[PDB]
C-alpha cells in the first residue's frame, strides 16, 4: 500500500486528508483506517471504505473510488496526534498495512536551546568518554547536529543521534551522545558541538 | 467489553525459538478469528498469519511462513503464536487481534474483517548480549560545572540488559523541570538512555541533584550525584 | 473556467481531497487596457 503524505503537519481546527492508494491487487470495500498513539494498540476508526466503527467522532470522514481513496480529518484536535494507518484486503488471502502516516499537527514554531557536555571524572576513571550535546524547545523537528575538536569529530563511527521527543512545551527535543575512548579526552584540547534548525 | 489479553514479554538469543499468548474474554471464541501482527519500533504494522480455534485451520503471510506457526486452545480461551529461528530484526512488538465479528459487539454489526480488537501487544527482544546492570554518569555543560550551567545538569545511563531501566531525580521527590531522551540500543548488544534536570539551583531542591537509577532485571539500584 | 455548465451563471467541476465544487462561471481574466490619447 501507498500513504500520503508521509507525515501530515497542519493546525488543529481545520480540515486536513489523508491518501490512500494501491495497484488492482486489492478489493474496493475493504478498506479501513486506524489511529495508534506511542506504544499502544491499534484503534478501528473506518471500515467499510467509509463507515465509521461506533464510538468515533463524526468529524472522521473516509471516502474513495478504484484504487484512490482517502480519509479527511475535520475539526482537528490535539487527541488526533498520533500515527494514522490505512489497511485493505489482498482479494481473499492476506491482510495488508499502510504506511503510519504521522499526524505531527502544528504545535508552535522555534529554534532550538542548545547546552553543550564534555567527559566527567567518574565516566574518565571508569576507563571511557561520552560527549554530550542537547537540544529542545524547538518546532518542527528539523534538526542537524555536528560534533567538532574544534574542526570535525562527526565521522566517528561511536557517534549517535537519538530519535526526537514531544513535550508539553509544544515542542520536540533530541540529544546526541559522542561516545569515545578515555584516551581521546587526553588528546583533544577542547570539544565543542553545532546545530542547523528551520532549514 | 471485548478483551484480548497476551502473554508478558520475552527475551532471546539469535536462533532460539519463543511461543506467545492471547487469552479471550468477553465474546465466544469459537466464533472469531484470531490474527497475530508484528511492529518493530518505529515501524508500520505487519500481519504475520490467523487461526480458526473451532478447528485450527491457519493462515500465514507467506514472508513470515515457516519461522511462525499458530495454534489455538478452546479449554483455556486461548490462542498462541510460536516464532521459531529468531533474529535480531524480530526486536518487536507482537499483537494478537480479532480480525473478526460473527457480531461486531459494542462495534457495529458487519464485520469487512477490519481489525476490531486487539490484545497489549508483547514485546520480544532478541540481542547477544545477557543480563547486566548500567553504568550512571553526571553531566554538567562546559569545561567544569558552572552557576548559570546548573540550568541542564542530567545523567548518561550506559550499557544494560535487558528492559526495563527506571529513572527518578533526588529520591522521586524532584519533578519540575526533569526531562529524558529516548532510550537507544548500543553496538554491544546492550540499552543505553539519558536525562536532564532543566532548572538551576535557585533552590534547596536544585542546590544538588541526584539521578536515581533502577535496573528491574539485574535487581541494580544507582543514586548518582551531579555537581 | 466553466467546466460542468449548470445554469443562471453556475458551472460546476471537480477540483481540490477533491471534491464537486460549484462556482459562479470566470467570463475571462480582467485587463484594464493601458489607452491615453
Amino acid at each position: 500500500l501507498t500513504q500520503s503524505p508521509g507525515t501530515l503537519s497542519l493546525s488543529p481546527g481545520e480540515r486536513a486528508t489523508l491518501s490512500c492508494r494501491a495497484s488492482q491487487s486489492v478489493s474496493s470495500s475493504y478498506l479501513a483506517w486506524y489511529q495508534q498513539k506511542p506504544g499502544q494498540a491499534p484503534r478501528l476508526l473506518i471500515y467499510g471504505a467509509s463507515s465509521r466503527a461506533t464510538g468515533i467522532p463524526d468529524r472522521f470522514s473516509g471516502s474513495g473510488s478504484g484504487t484512490d481513496f482517502t480519509l479527511t480529518i475535520s475539526r482537528l484536535e490535539p487527541e488526533d496526534f498520533a500515527v494514522y494507518y490505512c489497511q485493505q484486503y489482498g482479494s481473499s488471502p492476506t491482510w495488508t498495512f499502510g504506511q503510519g502516516t504521522k499526524v505531527e499537527i502544528k504545535r508552535t514554531v522555534a529554534a532550538p536551546s542548545v547546552f553543550i557536555f564534555p567527559p566527567s571524572d567518574e565516566q574518565l576513571k571508569s576507563g571511557t568518554a561520552s560527549v554530550v550535546c542537547l537540544l529542545n524547545n524547538f518546532y518542527p523537528r528539523e534538526a542537524k547536529v555536528q560534533w567538532k575538536v574544534d574542526n570535525a569529530l562527526q565521522s566517528g563511527n561511536s557517534q549517535e543521534s537519538v530519535t526526537e521527543q514531544d513535550s508539553k512545551d509544544s515542542t520536540y527535543s533530541l540529544s546526541s551522545t559522542l561516545t569515545l575512548s578515555k584516551a581521546d579526552y587526553e588528546k583533544h584540547k577542547v570539544y565543542a558541538c553545532e546545530v542547523t534548525h528551520q532549514g | 467489553e471485548v478483551q484480548l489479553v497476551e502473554s508478558g514479554a520475552e527475551v532471546k538469543k539469535p536462533g532460539a525459538t519463543v511461543k506467545i499468548s492471547c487469552k479471550v474474554s468477553g465474546y465466544t471464541f469459537t466464533d472469531y478469528y484470531m490474527h497475530w501482527v508484528q511492529q518493530a519500533p518505529g515501524k508500520g504494522l505487519e500481519w504475520m498469519g490467523l487461526v480458526d480455534p473451532e478447528d485450527g485451520e491457519t493462515i500465514y503471510a507467506e514472508k513470515f511462513q515457516g519461522r511462525v506457526t499458530i495454534t489455538a486452545d478452546t479449554s483455556t480461551d486461548t490462542a498462541y503464536m510460536e516464532l521459531s529461528s529468531l533474529r535480531s530484526e524480530d526486536t518487536a512488538v507482537y499483537y494478537c487481534a480479532t480480525s473478526s465479528g460473527p457480531s461486531r459487539l459494542c462495534g457495529g454489526g458487519s464485520c469487512y474483517h477490519s481489525f476490531d480488537y486487539w490484545g497489549q501487544g508483547t514485546l520480544v527482544t532478541v540481542s547477544s548480549a545477557s543480563t547486566k546492570g548500567p553504568s550512571v554518569f553526571p553531566l554538567a555543560p562546559s569545561s567544569k560545572s558552572t552557576s548559570g550551567g546548573t540550568a541542564a545538569l542530567g545523567c548518561l545511563v550506559k550499557d544494560y540488559f535487558p528492559e526495563p531501566v527506571t529513572v527518578s531525580w533526588n529520591s522521586g521527590a524532584l519533578t519540575s523541570g526533569v526531562h529524558t531522551f529516548p532510550a537507544v540500543l548500543q553496538s554491544s548488544g546492550l540499552y543505553s538512555l539519558s536525562s536532564v534536570v532543566t532548572v538551576p539551583s535557585s533552590s534547596l531542591g536544585t542546590q544538588t541533584y541526584i539521578c536515581n537509577v533502577n535496573h528491574k532485571p539485574s535487581n541494580t539500584k544507582v543514586d548518582k550525584k551531579v555537581e | 473556467e466553466c467546466d460542468i455548465p449548470i445554469g443562471a451563471g453556475i458551472c460546476a467541476s471537480y477540483q481540490t481531497s477533491q471534491s464537486i465544487i460549484a462556482y459562479t462561471m470566470s467570463l475571462g481574466a480582467e485587463n484594464s487596457v493601458a489607452y491615453s490619447n
